[PDB]
């Protein structure tokens, strides 16, 4: 199996 | 509840340093070496059962570098407040004279994640088989970390885990020495 | 050395009853203050502090960003749980139990008998003392569980005694890693 | 800076318990007995100089009870997370046999401010001149507290401070005994 | 036992260089999260977390509430600082210094020499170790300052040695309660 | 002399 990472959302500008 | 799996990652400036790791119930599962760009399992055995794409992490951090430059400005440049460590030297298992053991230096409740830990045997620094862990997270948003020194007990020696941290007035020495 | 600035991001999955019931909680932490979070049981972002307002409102707009996060509970949480279960959830190293008194002194003199249990995993274990087969609930001083940081725990459970000859002290350890309790006696 | 004076007061529910006190550089100046409705100086000496109107506090707490009922609701009824104590038994001055001393049970880093401390000498409870302090505040919004047991060293005894707290799996025994 | 809810309120006066500079800081804390505060250096209330917004804006309206708090710095801080300065600010209890080695060993084998300093007030003190007159800065292991909660401090400062015959160890304590440093020697 | 206490404001309703 693969560890599923979660992605980072860029902040509001 | 019963278990918690956590993906904790951070980026720190000016240092420009980040970390990305997974934690299960307090222990580190693995973390991605930003430099070599490779995932490093905590116990080799873990790598034999699962995988993780180290680039995944490098990607994530890219955004973190960013969100940080953002957030800093909006905070109005407010810096972090140094919270000094809570060091305690422990031992892996009951010490028996002349039978190998390992000395654990436990550094807890501190922030920012930057700290210098030295081991000293009889006042002198030691690198013999010494090692450490990355900055493990904590619910209070402070950090945790470990340093290990494999040693062989005898009545002749005494040791010190020498911790330097910005929220500390000066280098903290935490002492250990066999007792009869 | 200049001021420091810390950005931190954590997605935590809390599993209840095994897998039936999972909670994703995504937190963004600037310095030591959490600013915004996604809590699966509330379906959307919420600023905790003012600086998290922009984003809680921004990301909350992207019905796609919110569409996935709500599913991350099986696509991410239940997933990662079944990936390592073999070695994390089901990890079992066995406790190594030792009984020894601290401070060799004469009989009939107060002595603190130590039960060191080290090397185990998971952290859940039970240590009881018995003095002559009858459980001794009082004068039991414990260090509580101690996490070694290497995927093994350790703890010390001491019994305050005033040993008379022949009294036999036993340390009983129960741990998921074993079928029948580990015991270890000590003779006066 | 140089000194801080703090008026810390709080109210807790369901317990329905509140405290009102002044602190100067970490040491308690006085606190108001909610029951007797009277200010209690920490060192009697303090009362022969300054005064405080205990009713002032009973007034303030009223509001605190109020603001609490309000705030709980708006929080959406998020209760407090028990943070168990960090106990350590110490001693006032180096112990000499037959030379009177005191054993200090230090309880730190906990919340909610509720906790049961018992002194035990030889497995048995002890009330002989024992005393305590109210809940002293800390910057992290957790509490601090002391219990003192005046004693007289002897090779014949061993002590324990027994602390009970909600965030603890079971009564914590912190031990002491003279060492020759 | 049901869930708990804690509301706490703190007004803290920080005095710098005496009374030349004072800063009132009023903090309202719900649970472990501070929600709103008044900081004399900023003149008005500020919500730290969203739950403190209503009040931060409410109270900020009440220009009379804002008028006083800004004067509290003299009507409250300096006043009270004046109301007990003799017994608080002006206190000095003297340190009681002791030097004893731990572990009664024959000579030449490593020993940890303890310097206990207790019973003093204020917390500010300086302990240095000397070996035959020369200051020993290394191998010095301290417990840091310890507050006894009864208006007195204590601390232990240990020196790791390997005592040879004739080595003379001194502990020099400096404190505001004393004019010339307290010292206390120990012979090998 | 007397210790001057500071009063608690009621929250917003
Ligand atoms: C950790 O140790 C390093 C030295 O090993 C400390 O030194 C760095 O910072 C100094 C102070 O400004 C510089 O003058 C040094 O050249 C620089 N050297 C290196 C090797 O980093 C550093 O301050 C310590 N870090 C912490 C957190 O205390
Ligand atoms: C301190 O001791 C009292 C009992 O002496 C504890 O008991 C109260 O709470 C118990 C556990 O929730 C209940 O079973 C009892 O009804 C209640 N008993 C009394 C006499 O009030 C109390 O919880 C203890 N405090 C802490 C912090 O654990
Ligand atoms: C932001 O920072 C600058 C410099 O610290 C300061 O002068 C200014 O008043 C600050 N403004 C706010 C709203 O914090
Ligand atoms: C408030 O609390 C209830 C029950 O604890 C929860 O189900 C509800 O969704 C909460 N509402 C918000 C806005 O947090
Ligand atoms: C939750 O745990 C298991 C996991 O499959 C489930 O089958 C069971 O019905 C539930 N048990 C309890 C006690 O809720
Ligand atoms: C501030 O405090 C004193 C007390 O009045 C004053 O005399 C002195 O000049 C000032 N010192 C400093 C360093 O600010």
């Amino acid at each position: 199996p693969k560890y599923v990472k979660q992605n980072t959302l860029k902040l509001a500008t | 509840e019963e278990h918690v799996i956590i993906q904790a990652e951070f980026y720190l400036n000016p240092d420009q340093s980040g970390e990305f790791m997974f934690d299960f119930d307090g222990d580190e599962i693995f973390h991605v070496d930003m430099a070599k760009k490779e995932t490093v399992w905590r116990l080799e055995e873990f790598g034999r059962f699962a995988s993780f794409e180290a680039q995944g992490a490098l990607a994530n951090i890219a955004v973190d570098k960013a969100n940080l430059e953002i957030m800093t400005k909006r905070s109005n440049y407010t810096p972090i407040t140094n919270v000094p460590p809570e060091v305690t030297v422990l031992t892996n298992s009951p010490v028996e004279l002349r039978e190998p053991n390992v000395l654990i230096c436990f550094i807890d409740k501190f922030t920012p994640p930057v700290v210098n830990v030295t081991w000293l045997r009889n006042g002198k620094p030691v690198t013999t088989g010494v090692s450490e862990t990355v900055f493990l997270p904590r619910e209070d948003h402070l950090f945790r970390k470990f340093h290990y020194l494999p040693f062989l007990p005898s009545t002749e020696d005494v040791y010190d885990c020498r911790v330097e941290h910005w929220g500390l007035d000066e280098p903290l020495l935490k002492h250990w020495e066999f007792d009869a | 050395t200049r001021p420091r600035f810390l950005w931190q991001l954590k997605f935590e999955c809390h599993f209840f009853n095994g897998t039936e019931r999972v909670r994703l909680l995504e937190r963004c932490i600037y310095n030591q203050e959490e600013s915004v979070r996604f809590d699966s049981d509330v379906g959307e972002y919420r600023a905790v502090t003012e600086l998290g307002r922009p984003d809680a409102e921004y990301w909350n707009s992207q019905k796609d960003l919110l569409e996935q996060r709500r599913a991350a509970v099986d696509t991410y949480c239940r997933h990662n749980y079944g990936v390592g279960e073999s070695f994390t959830v089901q990890r079992r190293v066995e406790p190594k139990v030792t009984v020894y008194p601290s401070k060799t002194q004469p009989l009939q003199h107060h002595n603190l008998l130590v039960c060191s249990v080290s090397g185990f995993y998971p952290g859940s274990i039970e240590v009881r003392w018995f003095r002559n087969g009858q459980e001794e609930k009082a004068g039991v001083v414990s260090t509580g569980l101690i996490q070694n940081g290497d995927w093994t725990f350790q703890t010390l459970v001491m019994l305050e005694t005033v040993p008379r000859s022949g009294e036999v002290y036993t340390c009983q350890v129960e741990h998921p890693s074993v079928t029948s309790p580990l015991t270890v006696e000590w003779r006066a």
